[PDB]
């Protein structure tokens, strides 16, 4: 009866920072996935457990679109079993991940002469995130052995820092918009389908 | 990849009728929603009329009963038939197309001006 609202992600004016990635849940709607891949607009389009051209033939309980902005040469961490401060401390994909990772260069939207510093990532955490976990806390990290008790200090650090995107950066340090589609088939009725 | 051209804008007297056309082209999915929108100056873009996915038309309250929206399947044209025009319908009119549920597109718009002619 309804079109799925994925355009609110792929045509969004602004994206989330990777530490606070947005999750949009999709249900009770139909969607034509041909429209994504036939755009050819995505320089990263890799699917795990599913096949882009077979997505119109399936139905799922839910689909989750996670969106956020990272730096060009961190895109490779958005994949099963990667390490680095993005996969470890900001957005972790499971090893059994079933879905698609989509990405594209957003230098024209997210870079400004002077530097856009509005996008942030978590540099410090006591442990890795678990798959699909989301940590938005802003408590002073303790890189030494002294309770920072809520203030930055020697070996005591605020856990977030800024990307700083300028148009003249090299591609490795240009902003990329990422959408991770997750496909979920539980015991409940599958409401998300393609033209069929 | 998807293009939309509005036509039929122009000058109309209050109480007269006018039909607008939106030719859509490019790689249009079978799953798409088209609509008509308008924007008077200083005001924000406002939904005017659309046809849901299941086929049933919907109308803004300000035009309900005066406007008719129809979709010519063969000629991929969305029509807005506007009857008993009033001076408050003066605006730029836009069509929208939500393609497959992943992208949406706008036309450039066409100007509808409702004013009395001077004979
Ligand atoms: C919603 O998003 C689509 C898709 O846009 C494209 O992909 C995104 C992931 C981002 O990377 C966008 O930056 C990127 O453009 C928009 O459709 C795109 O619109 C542009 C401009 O209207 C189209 O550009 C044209 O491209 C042709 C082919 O090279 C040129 O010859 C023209 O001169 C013109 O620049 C582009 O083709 C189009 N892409 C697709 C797949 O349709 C769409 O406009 C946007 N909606 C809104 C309301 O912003």
């Amino acid at each position: 009866t309804n079109l799925c609202p994925f355009g609110e992600v792929f045509n969004a004016t602004r994206f989330a920072s990777v530490y606070a990635w947005n999750r949009k849940r999709i249900s009770n709607c139909v969607a034509d996935y041909s429209v994504l891949y036939n755009s050819a607009s995505f320089s990263t389009f890799k699917c795990y457990g599913v096949s882009p051209t077979k997505l119109n033939d399936l139905c799922f309980t839910n689909v989750y679109a996670d969106s956020f902005v990272i730096r060009g040469d961190e895109v490779r961490q958005i994949a099963p079993g990667q390490t680095g401060k993005i996969a470890d401390y900001n957005y972790k994909l499971p090893d059994d991940f079933t879905g698609c990772v989509i990405a594209w260069n957003s230098n024209n939207l997210d870079s400004k002469v002077g530097g856009n510093y509005n996008y942030l990532y978590r540099l410090f955490r006591k442990s890795n995130l678990k798959p699909f976990e989301r940590d938005i806390s802003t408590e002073i990290y303790q890189a030494g052995s002294t309770p920072c008790n809520g203030v930055e200090g020697f070996n005591c650090y605020f856990p977030l820092q800024s990307y700083g995107f300028q148009p003249t950066n090299g591609v490795g340090y240009q902003p990329y918009r990422v959408v991770v589609l997750s496909f979920e088939l539980l015991h409940a009725p599958a409401t998300v389908c393609g033209p069929k | 990849q998807v293009q939309l051209q509005e036509s039929g804008g122009g000058l109309v007297q209050p109480g007269e009728s006018l039909r607008l056309s939106c030719a859509a082209s490019g790689s249009i999915s079978t799953l798409n929603v088209m609509g008509w929108y308008r924007q008077a100056p200083g005001k924000q873009r406002e939904l005017v009329a659309q046809i849901t996915l299941d086929g049933s038309p919907e109308y803004a309250d300000s035009v309900k009963g005066r406007f008719t929206i129809t979709k010519d399947g063969a000629q991929s044209t969305l029509y807005l038939q506007m009857n008993n025009l009033k001076p408050e319908d003066t605006a730029v009119y836009f069509c929208k197309l939500e393609n497959g549920g992943f992208f949406y597109y706008w036309g450039q718009g066409t100007q509808v001006t409702v004013s009395t002619h001077h004979h």
